[PDB]
């Protein structure tokens, strides 16, 4: 999934979703 | 090993393993043919196709 | 003179905004379905910004 730039600061926006 | 990176494009970067377009960290890499390679062909590992 | 030209600049004034999207500002392309329909996802955020 894409995750909201509000609850990631340094990481990249997506997550792992597999 | 080089197209294990961001925006890159190919058979095991998009069916296997696709890194963000922002992504964040490191990537390693080192030889292995002398302990992952043994005579006759080593079948024990699989790759999507 | 004086309320056609009031009616002449605000209408030329919209028609040169719409006119510019028909400009490709340094991209490949000013339709934007065809960036998005030509280039892989890694390249294609470029053309658009
Ligand atoms: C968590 O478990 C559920 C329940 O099995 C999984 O949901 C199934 O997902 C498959 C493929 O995504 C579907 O074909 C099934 O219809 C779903 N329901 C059931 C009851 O099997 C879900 O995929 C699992 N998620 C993870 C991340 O393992």
């Amino acid at each position: 999934y894409r995750r909201p730039r509000e609850q990631i600061i340094i990481g990249s926006l997506w997550v792992f979703c597999g | 090993v080089r197209q294990i990176a961001p925006g890159q494009t190919g058979k095991i970067a998009d069916y296997n393993y696709k890194l963000p377009d922002d992504f964040t960290g490191c990537v390693i890499a080192w030889n292995s043919n002398n302990l992952d390679s043994k005579v006759g062909g080593n079948y024990n590992y699989l790759y999507r196709l | 003179g004086k309320l056609q030209d009031v009616v002449n600049q605000n209408a030329q004034a919209l028609n040169t905004l719409v006119k510019q999207l028909s400009s490709n500002f340094g991209a490949i392309s000013s339709v934007l379905n065809d960036i998005l329909s030509r280039l892989d996802p890694p390249e294609a955020e470029v053309q658009i910004d």
